[PDB]
């Protein structure tokens, strides 16, 4: 038992191939789970007030677009989530919702964030769900209401288990006060459309 | 008694301990097997090396000076 | 148990009650009791243990090994309580208080598991603890002569029998007679702050000593500090609480200034401000500069150009010693540094002690504190050597508040068993049980001390109850001789306070522990 | 053919989590048991033979007592039955301050019986009707069996008697000490006018020598040290301060400006001098002992011991407040010296250590004052949160006792003449409510009954010998603790009386939670959810 | 771990015999609840929906799983107690578990264990020196009223206690029944003779004891008669089947002519020989074997009841009872096959009664021997059970009663004596083997202090009551009749239990003394314990 000084030497030069062949696909696994830690562990495993503007802010939130109301977009794959968290300008802010159907508190809240997206048309609210994402069985039994926070590229909310102080009956209104006590919401009807070279005009010359 | 070889372990985890013969062992080869890799480049007839570093830069460094081959490798 | 569709409280509430939690509560004491069990007498061991950092403490105090249990059990937490409570009130016994609260509930568990009124068991130890008390402040030896020097061997010998079962017992007589000095230099009120305690590694026990002032580790030299000389044969010390450095004059201070002449008026302005502190300490006459605040390389490089000392960022507890010992008064500004406000001291120097400098102020004759220092092989050496001066000190210090002393070895408490047992004999009978149960129980110690030990506790028990029988009341075990002796003519003497004390403490527990009849435990949180 | 669909209606629509109990043997019934349940637990610590319980906590807190609000409190209840209940003897704690297990042992029996009366035929209605008209007779009756009165609040020996009996039942083994200490404190609080305050008795848990060595102090006790070297004063002559001992400070934005080098030369000096005149000018009204409620500055300090002048730093605003009303002193917002009547004077303050714990005591030579404290010691912290729950005890009593002077006879004997009058009572009025009028005076017979089985003797001879003695005429005789077969004597003549007020209170509560409860018909229960606190 | 190297845990000292302490304790505690007339029964549910309730110690300890050692040493130590005398179980087991207790409360005082051990043995040699010389009462003197007031004692603490009025009786005149005598003149008494059938119904008081026999079972076919008046039973350990040639035997067939007539033999053979049976007069036949449809036919045309799969002790029991022989084969020593007349059983009547929805046969008045039964009626089955186990307990005692002559006063009243005399003895053997007796003599007070606590009554005042008189009795030459004085639990006073008619046999408290004895003997000499790791 010698030759602790092994010095592998013309091996890897011809077998770098496989070896990248498999880094390639292991450092798509890592930065799947980089990416997936940043909410885990570290908070997952553990008469004024009477508001009479809010009624106001949901009736003209009712009465929000004409054309459409427009779904939460859907991410089909951890790949997906991946590219369009890593795309889009770094200037905007996207929040992503985990869900598992089933749990209550989920439909309530998607319509809160359908409401939230009609009338502010910067955000880009998306949903994910908690299975394609393979969190841990604690994130699915006891994480349902998971609201992260892309600004950037960093989370500057990581709201998790928003039941409690947000109830299981909220509304739009009371979902956007709540993210607003932190300063997480940044601050006309076209006929249709008005948009349609570079040459302008010119007279005589 | 020794150290390892004693009823009652005296480390922590990943601790290790070489007695004469093992110690010995040990750096006879280490030594050995530095001195067979630096020679063989020695005289006017001596070769050169390739040095191919496993970093990201992959970095490519064909040289005959024995002590740039012998600090660029990773040595245990 | 029918399981109602909605349940009373919440589910994992957990309900023990009647004789069996009782039993269960008597062997958790029992448990509790026999892990500083072997922690008594001059053939006590030492427990050695290990936290989950790693770091281990190595210990003959029994209070200090019950605290590092993570005790849960609540009727087993009353026994690490009352031994908190023997060593805040009076600081040794800590022991005894555990083994004879164990072996109270121990004697009466036979009568508990037959379905005895513990209210009658509490009333019985009571009256047991009473009499028991009271015989104890009647049979107390004390010296009403206020003799100097019979009050010093007093001291000694509580001293020395207090410090009788630790690492540093064979040289008992050394640590006895400097915990002595280091007490009768306190004036009045004996605080604990007033005695520094100094651990430098490496030096055998003999090598500790005690100076009649203070003594403090050298705290961060700046440039220019070797230049400054390290023997004074006559300083004045100027207790400071001052920063002596360049630094803005106020945190919300700002200087408006429009010309380059007035830029360098401020600048020289800022230079004479400091300056000017360092000439009035300089000009105060002392030699030796102590600040509580850094002491900046400039004020270190102007003193040593003086050729004076400096030493910044002193800790408080030090110049309150230094101040006590020296003389002096902690000043915040120098504008008024008259002679009545600075330390004098007869000799101030710096010496290597161990691989570390260390500050020396002695010759002080009028020095209301002291600094012991103290010399190992090992950190938790030098913390047991550590604990068992402040027990010794506080032995001392309860001696000189009232000087009347019981003999050791468990003499005390056979005495007091047999007259419990007399009383016994004389009442209808249920109340008589119960108290021979109490007076049974009080032989623990004394067996303690023999099984400790190795000897036949039973023939050493047999011999001692016969002698008290026949007459003697200070007779105990005497350990080297395998026998039993005359513990009060072999100077085996403790405090009254330290026996009373203990007895009310575990007789307390015991009934608090008896008196439970149900333990409920809520779901954690 | 395998399963039973919910019933169209309500039961489909009903939530998922929620639960709905209806009708009188899935509601009535089980609200009735939960209640039986919580009384059958707290039972066991009724009367001076009670025995503690161990309760721990959500947060690991160790709660050994027999106080009922204690345990009911620190026992984390969920059936709303039993949580309405626990209310009520909470009720009752904050309105006198003694006999919540006599409301809940009240409470349960009468559930008990109205349970017994709905199952042979009766209704609820009828029930609560006879349950009413049984305590307005039992109100009625109450203040005809005022056996004695207080009759003097200033004496100590009087008031020591009439407050033994509140703290025996707990502490049973020794009561007259802590009888004696509380009468002193009491008395020294308790001016010529008639207004006592609770809040006016502090206590100081201080570890280490058992509780013989409790006593009582005309003044305040701070676990605290001195900010000073000054330890110890003889003719106190107290300045406090509301503001903390530095140099008062802009509040918008203090911003210092230099522009010359002679200002930043004089700045420090300036300051210093000026604080040096402020501390100066305090010392010169003759004050030695200075109080204030914040910070201390350094120099300030340094000044302050150039003056002698005893230093007290009380983080708390409560604390600070009672310093002035038990030394007389004003709290000044600013740093000027104090005028003559603002300046508080205490006959002695010094720095002590009892134990092992340092204290500063600001003690009067006069048996009198506006605040009075208790030091309690002791070998156990659980042991002297016992001592201190029954010193609130016996305050309560004392003030039921200003409040009322009325007492009734203990030990088992009122609640004996009240259930056998209301029987009585009960046989002349004709209809339906008679059957609820006799089973309310026979529910008075579960605090015999308790007291019985927590003494260790057959309650069932205490209650026919107590009946044989009431039916000759002597109503004021209750059982009798000291002996081991079952045995009764007077009451009056032993001294074991309680308050006409409290009990009359707790007659009121318990009634009206039994009735409460059994008023409910349906209950529809929300999903539990979260919540924490 | 560490330098011995094995595979498993090691624990020595004080630590093990704390272990084996607490064990012996835990098994004590179990069943100290249902000791003593005030004692109640237990249930224990099998985990699967058995239900059973029983007081039985014995019982009790073999239905629980037990995996410590010593536990299970005490569990065996019941079992023993239960196979040899019948009774005090629950006593025996609380005994031993009490001396080991105290024995080890004395090592724990640096004892050594031998010393223990020698002072036990003295002390349990003592203790049954002074019961067989001082405390036993002869059963002469009383005649039947002593059989019926132990049978009765035994009643108490058991499910059929207040009837014990008529339950001791049932037995003891069922005991009586089945008396017999043998070689060297020795009149025994085989219980377990004495067939008990199990049949819910009606209440306890009509339990009836059949003067008899009483079978299991029912007529093999339903034209059989249900009723003889004069019975000739023969008993049979064969069966009545088609005869099927055996393994060696091989039929083949060359002449078709020949097949016919084997087929008819093949049957005519059992024919030929159920007619022999029944040619001399036999009316009830018995078999431990099956019966074949044509033989219950046969049997049925004759007018005679037929019985199949019986039980072979069932059948025993019978034949002894009515004189029968039982028969496994018809051969006799001349090489033919016959059945004779002089082989055939009598009795006076033999019915298929019926008993709760379930049939049964009675076989009354068997003559030449008299046999007993008995069939016990409950609310439900497991009432009958404990009634079983109860009625079994009282048989034994009976039975150790009538074998021997001597009796003791029960009620804690021989171990207040045993504890008073062995305290007072041990001044005079050792120095350490002084404590070893004593502690033996205040373990022996484990038993009335168990039945004060069982009634909820003032245990220390009531000991301390029949402590005084037992003292009082040792002391005082003219006050020997104390000796009988012992434990009233329904009014909590010390009684004259020999007068109270409380006994037990003294063979009871005898070997519950050397069982228990020799059970913490055995356990205290143990100092170390390896328990190696299981294979997987
Ligand atoms: N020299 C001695 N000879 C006999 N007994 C002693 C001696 N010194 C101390 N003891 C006894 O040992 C007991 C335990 O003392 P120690 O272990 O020093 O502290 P603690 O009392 O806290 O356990 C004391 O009660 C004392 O009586
Ligand atoms: N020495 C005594 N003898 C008999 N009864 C007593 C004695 N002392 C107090 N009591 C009774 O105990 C009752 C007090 O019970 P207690 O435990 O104080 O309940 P609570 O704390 O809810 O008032 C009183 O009604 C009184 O009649
Ligand atoms: N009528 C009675 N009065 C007093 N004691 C009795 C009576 N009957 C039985 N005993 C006592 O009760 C004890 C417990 O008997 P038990 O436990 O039923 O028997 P076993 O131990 O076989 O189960 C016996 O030792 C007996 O002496
Ligand atoms: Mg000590
Ligand atoms: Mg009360
Ligand atoms: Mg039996």
């Amino acid at each position: 038992l010698a030759g602790e000084g092994i010095s592998v030497n013309t091996g890897p030069k011809g077998v770098i191939n496989d070896w990248r062949r498999f880094k390639q696909l292991e450092t798509e696994q890592r930065e799947e789970q980089c990416r997936e830690m940043e909410r885990l562990i570290k908070k997952l495993s553990m008469f004024l007030q009477q508001y009479r503007k809010q009624r106001m802010e949901e009736m003209r939130q009712q009465l929000h677009k004409g054309p459409q109301f427009k779904q939460v977009f859907e991410i089909s794959s951890g790949e997906g989530f991946l590219d369009m968290i890593d795309k889009e300008q770094k200037s905007i802010v996207i929040m992503v919702h985990i869900y598992e159907d089933g749990i209550p508190g989920t439909e309530a809240m998607n319509g809160c964030m359908i409401c939230l997206a009609a009338e502010y048309p910067a955000v880009k609210f998306c949903k994910v769900k908690s299975s394609v994402i393979g969190a841990s069985s604690q994130f699915t039994r006891n994480a349902l209401p998971a609201l992260l926070i892309y600004k950037g590229g960093e989370l500057i909310g990581n709201f998790v288990r928003v039941t409690d102080q947000l109830g299981d009956d909220f509304f739009a209104v009371d979902l956007e006060a709540f993210l607003q006590e932190f300063g997480l919401l940044p601050e006309v009807l076209t006929s249709v459309r008005n948009s349609a070279s570079e040459d302008s005009d010119l007279e005589i010359d | 008694a020794s150290l390892s070889l004693a009823p009652v372990n005296i480390f922590k985890a990943g601790a290790d301990e070489e007695r004469a013969e093992t110690a010995r062992l040990t750096s006879f080869i280490g030594a050995i097997a530095i001195g067979d890799l630096v020679k063989s480049t020695l005289g006017p007839k001596g070769m050169d090396k390739i040095l191919l570093s496993s970093g990201r830069d992959a970095s490519l460094m064909v040289t005959n000076d024995g002590a740039t081959i012998l600090k660029n490798i990773g040595v245990d | 148990m029918m399981p109602t569709p909605v349940i009373l409280l919440k589910e994992g509430t957990d309900s023990s009650q009647g004789i069996p939690q009782l039993v269960s509560n008597i062997s958790a004491c029992q448990v509790i009791a026999e892990a500083v069990r072997t922690t008594l007498g001059p053939r006590g061991m030492d427990k050695l243990i290990v936290d989950g950092r790693g770091k281990a403490t190595i210990s003959n105090d029994g209070a200090t090994i019950l605290k590092l249990l993570d005790v849960v059990h609540p009727a087993a937490k009353t026994l690490v309580d009352i031994a908190k409570s023997q060593d805040a009130e009076v600081g040794d016994g800590t022991t005894s208080v555990t083994l004879l609260a164990a072996e109270f509930l121990k004697q009466v568990k036979p009568y508990v598991e037959e379905g005895l009124h513990p209210q009658i068991i509490i009333r019985a130890f009571r009256t047991a603890t009473q009499l028991a008390v009271n015989k104890i402040k009647e049979i107390a030896v004390t010296v009403k002569k206020a003799d100097k020097v019979e009050q010093r061997k007093l001291l000694e010998k509580c001293a020395m029998t207090a410090l009788s079962s630790k690492l540093i017992s064979q040289q008992k007589a050394f640590f006895a007679k400097m915990v002595v000095d280091a007490v009768m230099m306190l004036d009045d009120l004996l605080q604990l702050k007033m005695i520094g305690i100094k651990k430098v590694q490496g030096g055998a026990l003999e090598d500790s000593q005690l100076v009649a002032g203070v003594a403090f580790k050298k705290t961060f030299s700046y440039a220019g500090f070797e230049m400054q000389p390290k023997k004074y044969h006559n300083p004045k010390i100027a207790l400071l609480n001052v920063e002596l450095e360049l630094k803005a004059e106020k945190d919300n201070a700002e200087i408006r200034v429009h010309t380059v002449e007035d830029y360098q008026a401020i600048v020289d302005a800022e230079w004479n401000i400091l300056y000017d502190k360092l000439e009035k300490i300089h000009h105060s006459g002392a030699k030796v500069v102590l600040s509580k605040l850094p002491i900046g390389d400039v004020a270190t490089q102007y003193f040593a150009d003086r050729d004076m000392f400096c030493a910044g960022r002193v800790p408080e507890e030090d110049l309150k010693r230094t101040m006590m010992a020296c003389g002096g008064s902690i000043q915040t500004s120098v504008n008024a540094l008259s002679a009545d406000v600075l330390g004098r001291c007869q000799v101030f120097e710096e010496t290597q002690i161990g691989g570390e400098r260390y500050n020396f102020f002695t010759g002080c004759p009028k020095a209301k504190t002291c600094t012991f220092i103290l010399r190992g092989g090992a950190e938790q050496f030098m913390e047991e050597t550590e604990r068992s001066l402040h027990d010794a000190i506080m032995i001392v210090r309860r001696a000189i508040k009232n000087d009347s002393v019981v003999a050791g070895g468990g003499a005390i408490e056979m005495e007091l068993s047999k007259y419990l047992r007399d009383y016994s004999r004389t009442i209808p009978g249920k109340q008589q049980l119960l108290i021979g149960a109490y007076a049974k129980a009080l032989e623990i110690i004394p067996r303690q001390l023999c099984d400790n030990a190795g000897f036949d506790a039973t023939n050493i028990l047999n011999k001692l109850r016969a002698r008290h029988a026949q007459g003697g009341t200070w007779y105990g075990v005497d350990i080297n001789n395998e026998d039993i002796a005359d513990n009060f003519e072999a100077f085996v003497w403790e405090p009254a306070m330290v026996r009373i004390n203990a007895l009310t403490a575990a007789s307390e527990a015991a009934c608090l522990i008896v008196s439970v009849d149900e333990t409920i435990k809520n779901p954690r949180s | 053919a395998l399963h039973v669909p919910k019933a169209p209606g309500f039961a489909q629509m009903l939530k998922e989590g929620a639960k709905h109990f209806s009708g009188l043997e899935e509601a009535v019934y089980r609200n009735i048991q939960a209640c039986k349940e919580l009384a059958q637990t707290t039972r066991t610590a009724y009367g001076p033979n009670g025995m503690n319980k161990m309760v721990i906590n959500h947060l690991e807190k160790l709660f050994v007592t027999n106080d009922a609000a204690t345990i009911l409190r620190e026992l984390e209840v969920q059936h709303p039955a039993a949580k309405m209940i626990v209310m009520a003897s909470h009720m009752q704690e904050q309105e006198v301050g003694d006999g919540t297990n006599f409301v809940l042992v009240f409470a349960g029996a009468l559930l008990e019986l109205a349970e017994e009366l709905l199952r042979i035929g009766l209704s609820v209605s009828e029930v609560i009707e006879g349950y009413e008209i049984a305590c307005r007779k039992a109100h009625e009756i109450l203040p005809n069996l005022v056996c004695c009165s207080a009759k003097n609040l200033r004496d100590i020996d009087e008031v020591s008697s009439l407050l033994r009996t509140s703290i025996m039942s707990k502490q049973y083994g020794n009561e007259v000490f802590l009888a004696k200490l509380i009468a002193q404190a009491c008395v020294s609080i308790f001016p010529d006018s008639g207004h006592f305050n609770v809040d006016n008795i502090r206590v100081c848990k201080i570890l280490g020598s058992g509780i013989s060595s409790s006593s009582v102090l005309h003044g305040m006790v701070f676990k605290k040290e001195t900010e000073g070297d000054v330890t110890s004063v003889k003719d106190a002559k107290i300045a406090v301060y509301s503001c903390p001992f530095d140099g008062m400070i802009t509040e918008t934005k203090g911003t210092v400006l230099i522009k010359t080098a002679e200002e930043l030369m004089n700045f420090s000096k300036g300051e210093e001098n000026l604080m040096d005149a402020q501390v100066k000018a305090i010392a010169d009204t003759g004050a030695n002992v200075v109080v204030t409620g914040g910070k201390v500055a350094d120099m300030a300090l340094h000044y302050a011991n150039k003056y002698n002048i005893m230093l007290v730093r009380l983080n708390s605003k409560w604390d600070l407040r009672r310093l002035c009303k038990t030394v007389g002193a004003t709290a000044l917002p600013r740093l000027t010296p104090p005028v003559l009547e603002e300046m508080g004077h205490c006959d002695s303050v010094y720095l002590s250590e009892v134990g092992d714990t340092q204290v500063v005591v600001f003690k009067h030579e006069k048996e009198d004052g506006a605040i009075s404290t208790i030091v309690l010691r002791g070998s156990t912290d659980n042991l002297m949160d016992d001592i201190e729950r029954a010193v609130d005890d016996g305050v309560n009593t004392f003030k039921v006792l200003t409040r009322d002077k009325r007492l009734v006879p203990g030990g088992g004997a009122t609640e004996i003449e009240l259930a056998k009058q209301i029987t009585s009572y009960g046989e002349t009025c004709p209809g339906l409510e008679q059957y609820a009028i006799k089973k309310f005076a026979e529910a008075f017979e579960a605090i015999p009954r308790a007291l019985a089985e927590n003494s260790g003797v057959k309650a069932n001879e205490v209650i026919s010998k107590l009946y044989a003695v009431h039916q000759e005429g002597n109503k004021n005789v209750g059982l009798d603790i000291e002996a081991e077969v079952p045995a009764v004597k007077d009451m009056l003549e032993a001294g074991i009386l309680d308050t006409y007020l409290g009990k009359y209170w707790a007659i009121k509560l318990a009634t009206n939670a039994a009735v409460t409860v059994l008023r409910v018909d349906q209950i529809i229960m929300a999903k539990p959810a979260g919540g924490p606190k | 771990e560490g330098p011995l190297s094995v595979f498993g845990d090691r624990s020595t000292g004080e630590t093990i015999r704390s272990q084996n302490v607490m064990a012996a304790a835990s098994i004590a505690n179990i069943v100290k609840s249902s000791l003593g007339p005030v004692g109640l029964d237990k249930m224990l549910v099998d985990d699967i929906g058995d239900v059973t309730i029983t007081n039985d110690g014995a019982t009790i300890l073999k239905l629980l799983e037990v995996e410590h050692p010593a536990a299970k040493v005490l569990c065996e130590l019941a079992d023993l107690q239960d196979k040899e005398v019948g009774d005090g179980t629950t006593s025996v087991v609380i005994i031993a578990a009490e001396l080991l207790k105290n024995a080890d409360e004395l090592v724990k005082q640096k004892i050594h264990p031998t010393s223990v051990i020698s002072g036990y043995r003295l002390a349990c040699k003592e203790a049954v020196r002074y019961i067989n010389e001082n405390l036993i009462v002869n059963t002469d003197e009383l005649g039947r009223d002593c059989l019926i007031n132990a049978a009765k004692t035994s009643m108490s603490s058991k499910i059929i206690g207040i009837n014990g009025d008529f339950f001791a009786n049932m037995v003891v005149d069922a005991v009586l029944a089945i008396k017999y005598t043998d070689i060297r003149g020795q009149p025994r008494y085989p219980v377990n003779s004495v067939n008990i059938l199990k049949a819910h119904g009606r209440s306890q008081m009509e339990s009836m004891l059949i003067s008899g026999y009483a079978l299991n079972c029912v007529v093999g076919s339903q034209g059989m008669p249900k009723r003889i008046v004069n019975a000739k039973i023969a008993c049979l350990d064969f069966s009545l089947q088609k005869t099927k040639m055996k393994l060696g035997v091989q039929v083949v067939i060359t002449d078709p002519e020949k097949l016919d007539q084997i087929r008819q033999r093949e049957s005519d053979i059992t024919k030929e020989r159920i007619q022999k049976i029944l040619a001399t007069g036999a009316n009830v036949i018995l078999t431990t074997g099956g019966i074949d449809d044509m033989c219950l036919k046969y049997f049925v045309e004759a007018g005679a009841m037929a019985v199949r799969r019986v039980l072979k002790r069932d059948l025993k029991r019978i034949a002894k009872a009515s004189g029968a022989t039982i028969l496994s084969t018809l051969a006799n020593l001349e090489g033919e096959e016959t059945f004779e007349a002089a082989m055939l059983g009598q009795a006076e009547e033999v019915v298929q009664e019926r008993i709760c929805d379930d049939e049964l046969i009675l076989i009354k008045n068997t003559k030449a021997r008299t046999s007993a039964s008995i069939i016990l009626r409950g609310a439900n089955d497991f009432m009958c059970d404990e009634m079983e186990r109860s009625l079994h307990d009282a048989l034994c005692v009976v039975k150790r009663v009538l074998e021997s002559k001597s009796v003791v006063p029960g009620g804690g009243a021989v171990e207040a004596a045993l504890s008073i005399y062995l305290e007072n003895y041990a001044t005079s053997m050792g120095s350490r083997e002084q404590l070893a007796i004593a502690e033996f003599a205040r373990s022996l007070l484990v038993i009335p202090n168990t039945l004060a606590v069982n009634a909820a009554q003032d245990s220390t005042d009531l000991v301390a009551k029949l402590r005084a008189f037992h003292n009082e009795a040792q002391v005082n030459p003219e006050r020997k009749n104390l000796k009988w004085i012992g434990l009233d639990l329904s009014n909590g006073k010390p009684r004259d239990n020999k007068q109270a008619g409380v006994f037990e046999p003294t063979i009871v408290k005898v070997k519950s003394l050397k069982f228990a004895t020799e059970a913490a003997i055995t356990i205290l000499r143990i100092d170390d314990l390896i328990k190696l790791h299981p294979e997987s």
